């Protein structure tokens, strides 16, 4: 398993190496089923490829793995395309980082000349509205707080009025955290979506999320139609395999990376960098 | 036959976030037991990797069956709650207040999160709902000084328990971890024998990074217990296996909702049954 260009990749080389790759992906928290598909994808791509002069069979397979991973994660950075009017939803599991991400997005775009409006739609978590209200003050962006029991139609009414009177062109709706299997709440999210009509629905996923990332992404996507993702808490040391799991089942772009607890802690997501991270290059 | 069952079991454990290391160690042992009905031997084994206090486990092995459960009780009067951002620290404290107030205890809370927006007001609101006093300060107040004041108030008023909330922090930030140690030192300054309990909060949906979190917080403040939240979801909380096996920290409670009563004492049997579906 350590010789220079003296043969094409054999099925015997793609059994010893990919077994280690499968383990690395699992340790990185990439979902099991996603890992088998990825390994079998590499097996097909590498199957019987030439191992030039220089390069060992291992190196060629490792290169194939990294390239496949980079591609599966998005290839190159990609940010949302904004139009005259934009209304986005931040959705996801309890504690993923939605409220903070909404404030980060507001600051990021305000700096780009947009005029954002933050909408605190979480009325179940104690002090949730105060939380976004405070962040709004910190980033210098208006915050509309939904009232207890307010209907989707009423929310739409007030959001429309405020956006018009204050010339807002990017409305960020921060929703409460909910389990992807909570029928009542997932139904409420779907109804809010049909009434408000978001141009983007972003699933905020914690980088430390484990094997269930797959089911979580699929449920939110099938119930409310995810258009993109935000991977938070990347300033931690979690490998971030949940990102590949979410990408694999939704096919949607991972727009941003959350890299700190501060409002400025937002940046474009780079497939290349997470690929290395998942493989343990950092 | 058995090889298909072991293969099935491996997938089930991995899907539950148990990890490769622990999963292989479990299957290797079960395969060596010669037991015909795996799964059951596995359940028996797991109901062992979910309890370091030892004795109750040994009793079932000697053909005995002594039980009692008995409401979980803090060793002392102060409980320091720690964990990374978003896991459920604040809400778990509210639930612990409800749990112990139902047992007749006089409970007080310390809104130690003076860092995050509404971090303290959130706990204050829970205290109001539960008629539990909450010591809090303006955002930016020194958490250690607040904790010290909280312990002093608890002693002066004759309260039985004080739960100290802390701001969320990633285990990879040495400065924030030092702050946590400062909070523990402030508590001991107000009462030399405290805190008797330091409980880590873990989100059931967390993958293998959960082991690193547990290791780092344990190294920083010496954990005496762990609470796993959000088990009402689809995640099984399997990372607890490697954690309890490597750190020997007991699981105290499980969080199963966002209501004041959505807390249950940890039950090894039920947990393992759910983990294996
Ligand atoms: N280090 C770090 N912390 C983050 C990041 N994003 C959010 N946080 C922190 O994580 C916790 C996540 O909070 P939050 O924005 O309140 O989560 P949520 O998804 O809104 C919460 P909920 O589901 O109850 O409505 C907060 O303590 C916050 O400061 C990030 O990228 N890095
Ligand atoms: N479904 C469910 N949600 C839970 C559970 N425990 C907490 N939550 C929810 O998770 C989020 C966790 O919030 P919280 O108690 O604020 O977390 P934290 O660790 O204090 C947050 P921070 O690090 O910012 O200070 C809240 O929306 C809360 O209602 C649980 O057992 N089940
Ligand atoms: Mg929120
Ligand atoms: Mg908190």
């Amino acid at each position: 398993g350590r010789l220079r260009g003296r043969g094409r990749i054999t099925e015997e080389d793609l059994k010893a190496t990919l077994r280690e790759i499968r383990r690395a992906l699992m340790d990185a928290d990439v979902n099991l089923e996603v890992t088998r598909d990825f390994v079998e994808r590499v097996r097909e791509e590498a199957l019987g490829k030439q191992v030039l002069e220089s390069l060992t069979p291992a190196e060629v397979i490792l290169a194939t793995v990294y390239e496949a991973l980079k591609e599966a994660l998005g290839g190159e950075a990609r940010l949302p395309v904004l139009k005259d009017r934009n209304l986005w939803f931040l959705v996801g599991l309890q504690g993923s980082g939605k409220t903070t991400t909404a404030a980060k997005l507001a600051l990021y775009y305000k700096g780009k000349g947009r005029r954002p409006l933050l909408v605190a739609a979480d009325t179940q978590r104690p002090a949730a509205r105060e939380q976004l209200r405070l962040l709004g003050e910190k980033v210098g962006v208006p915050v509309l707080e939904v009232m207890d029991g307010e209907s989707p139609e009423s929310i739409r009414r007030r959001v429309e009025e405020k956006a018009r009177l204050e010339a807002r062109d990017l409305i960020l709706v921060d929703t409460a955290g909910r389990l992807q299997i909570d029928e009542p709440l997932m139904g409420e999210l779907a109804r809010l979506k049909e009434v408000l009509g978001p141009d983007e629905v972003l699933l905020v996923l914690d980088a430390m999320t484990g094997q269930e990332a797959l089911s979580v992404a699929r449920a939110f996507d099938e119930k409310v139609g995810v258009t993109g993702l935000v991977l938070t808490k990347l300033d931690g040391d979690a490998r971030g395999g949940a990102a590949l799991s979410a990408r694999h089942v939704t096919g949607k772009p991972i727009y941003f990376a959350g890299v700190s607890e501060k409002p400025e802690g937002l940046e474009p997501f780079y497939p290349e960098r997470l690929a290395g991270r998942i493989l343990g290059m950092g | 036959n058995l090889e298909e069952v072991l293969e099935e079991l491996e997938m089930a454990l991995l899907a539950a976030d148990v990890g490769l290391s622990a999963t292989e160690e479990i299957l290797q042992e079960v395969r060596a037991s010669g037991r015909k009905d795996l799964k059951e031997a596995v359940k028996e084994k797991l109901v062992g990797m979910l309890e370091p206090d030892e004795r109750r486990a040994t009793l079932r092995k000697l053909g005995f069956n002594p039980q009692k459960p008995k409401p979980v009780e803090p060793k002392g009067r102060v409980v320091l709650v720690v964990g990374v951002n978003g896991v459920g620290k604040t809400t778990t404290i509210a639930k612990l207040g409800r749990y112990y107030q139902n047992l007749g205890k006089k409970v007080m809370f310390c809104a130690g999160d003076t860092f995050r927006a509404a971090g303290g007001t959130q706990l204050s609101e829970w205290g109001k709902r539960l008629s539990i006093p909450v010591i809090q300060g303006p955002e930016g107040t020194d958490s250690a000084a607040l904790a010290y004041d909280a312990v002093q108030a608890m002693k002066a008023r004759g309260y039985d328990l004080l739960f100290v909330d802390t701001a969320g922090r990633l285990h990879t930030k040495h400065n924030l971890m030092e702050e946590l140690k400062k909070v523990k030192r402030a508590i001991a300054k107000a009462d030399p024998e405290e805190p008797k309990e330091v409980w880590l909060v873990l989100d059931a949906v967390t993958g293998q990074n959960g082991l690193e979190q547990a290791k780092k917080f344990h190294e920083a403040v010496g954990l005496t217990g762990v609470i796993v939240t959000k088990l009402d979801g689809t995640a099984k909380g399997g990372v607890l296996i490697p954690i309890v096996r490597t750190l020997k920290v007991p699981i105290k409670f499980v969080g199963v909702g966002e209501g004041p009563d959505d807390l249950q004492p940890f039950d090894p049997e039920a947990f393992v049954e759910a983990l294996l579906e």
